[PDB]
């Protein structure tokens, strides 16, 4: 109960067309899928839709350079597993121990706050070997797709907006929702000169899109650091707010309230910049507070959300450690993905599909519909 | 003199250094084959952290010891 992953309606489809052909013999399973499927007893028809979806999701790994050392050739993944689990988000309750700067610019909550985090991959347009699955999908013979980058992401983030949404009204309350350069960085490959403001738009276009169906969302900070202008922009109810902290000073951080905020009025979320291959909070299970993933991560309690581990956190360099019983005489081998590694607990939880309704649903419902 | 630094994924760089050098001056000349900032090394040699301030020849580093250079690969 500590996460929740979500999905949208044509990633159910994805994943339906991907387990019939299974069933049939006409598609085969990367290695690293093969794996999980043969820790268990069940045949791809005899098990339902959410337990293929979840084994899928529980091939991640807790560490993946993403953008650099997957190969996409079934050795690791096949492009359909990717295009699958690139679609798959996560959510969690977090508590927020800082303001989520990245390298010594962090400014230590002096009561770290309640919120929530929800991790989304990013466009993934760089790799180490042959084209990603979303390169294959956004790009026209190298051209960046705004329109086709602007679907990719309303299928990835509609059903956390969705989800948040429901849950700001559950508490009587509104949302405030922090979002990053997302895709823009190492993600970005050779775009990143250009993708900037193709981002931007496609958050733009989200909002704009389904605003009637977010009557509880309130404000969107958005910060991408460096490379756009200051802004408000007005989406039906909704302010719309672009705050590069590169170039205001003074922004409020990514885990924080935003200007108009507070906890007694908003619950406050922040989307993570997260990858189709790794655990949320990817390098921080590596010890590196490196990345929006990786910073946000070790900012947040999210490896005791994932882990079910208390850890203690270190306000000198902002990073939620693991248990002191597990890190004493372990110097070195200290790290998060050596305390999953050692426990081997596996990256598996509840799973919802939203559908062409705008409801949130299993598996199972969504696909009789 | 040779000193030979690896890091744990078996990459080998090669030092000019004497026994006078510092351990400072020793992560600048690996900044200056490698580009890895000081901030970012932890050098070891038989198992101990090596001090910033102390010398070669406080830790009896000869000439073709090997140092283990402790990285936290980046993205
Ligand atoms: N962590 C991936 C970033 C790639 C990079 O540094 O491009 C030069």
């Amino acid at each position: 109960s500590a996460y929740q992953l979500l999905l949208s309606k044509e990633t159910l489809n994805k994943i339906l067309q991907y387990k019939q052909n299974l069933e049939k013999g006409l598609a085969t399973p990367g290695k690293f899928f093969l794996e999980e499927l043969s820790k268990q007893e069940k045949s791809i028809s005899e098990m339902d839709i959410t337990t293929f979806t979840q084994l899928l999701i529980q091939s991640k790994k807790p560490q993946v350079f993403a953008e650099s050392q997957v190969y996409h050739d079934g050795t690791d993944w096949t492009l359909e597993e990717e295009s699958i689990l690139g679609d798959v988000s996560v959510n969690m309750p977090v508590t927020m121990y800082n303001d989520g700067g990245h390298g010594s610019s962090f400014k230590n909550h002096p009561k770290p706050i309640s919120g929530y985090l929800a991790y989304v991959p990013g466009a993934l347009l760089a790799s180490g070997s042959g084209p990603t699955s979303d390169m294959k999908e956004v790009l026209d013979n190298g051209k960046l797709n705004q329109d086709k980058l602007n679907a990719l992401y309303e299928r990835r983030l509609l059903p956390q907006l969705i989800h948040f949404n429901e849950l700001a009204r559950q508490n009587e309350k509104q949302a405030a929702i922090t979002i990053p350069g997302i895709g823009t960085g190492c993600f970005s490959g050779a775009y990143y000169d250009v993708i900037k403001p193709y981002v931007r738009n496609a958050l733009i276009h989200i909002l704009e899109k389904h605003k009637d169906s977010l009557p509880y969302i309130d404000i969107i900070h958005y910060d991408p650091y460096m490379g756009d202008e200051p802004a408000e922009k007005k989406i039906g109810h909704m302010s719309f707010r672009v705050s590069p902290s590169g170039v205001v000073r003074g922004t409020t951080g990514q885990l924080d309230y935003p200007l108009g905020s507070n906890p007694d009025t908003h619950i406050l979320v922040s989307i993570v910049a997260w990858d189709h291959f790794s655990w949320p909070g990817n390098d921080y299970w590596g010890g590196a507070r490196q990345t929006d993933d990786g910073v946000k991560a070790a900012s947040t309690d999210t490896m005791g959300q994932v882990t079910g581990a208390t850890g203690v956190y270190d306000k000198k360099w902002g990073r939620y450690m693991p248990p002191e019983s597990f890190t004493k005489d372990r110097k070195g081998m200290s790290d998060w993905g050596d305390y999953v590694r050692e426990n081997g607990i596996v990256f598996n939880g509840p799973v919802l599909a939203l559908d062409k309704s705008g409801k949130l649903d299993t598996l199972e419902n969504v696909a009789s519909r | 003199m040779q000193i030979f630094v690896k890091t744990l994924t078996g990459k080998t760089i090669t030092l000019e250094v004497e026994p006078s050098d510092t351990i400072e001056n020793v992560k600048a000349k690996i900044q200056d084959k490698e580009g890895i900032p000081p901030d970012q090394q932890r050098l070891i040699f038989a198992g101990k952290q090596l001090e910033d301030g102390r010398t070669l020849s406080d830790y009896n580093i000869q000439k073709e010891s090997t140092l283990h250079l402790v990285l936290r690969l980046r993205g």
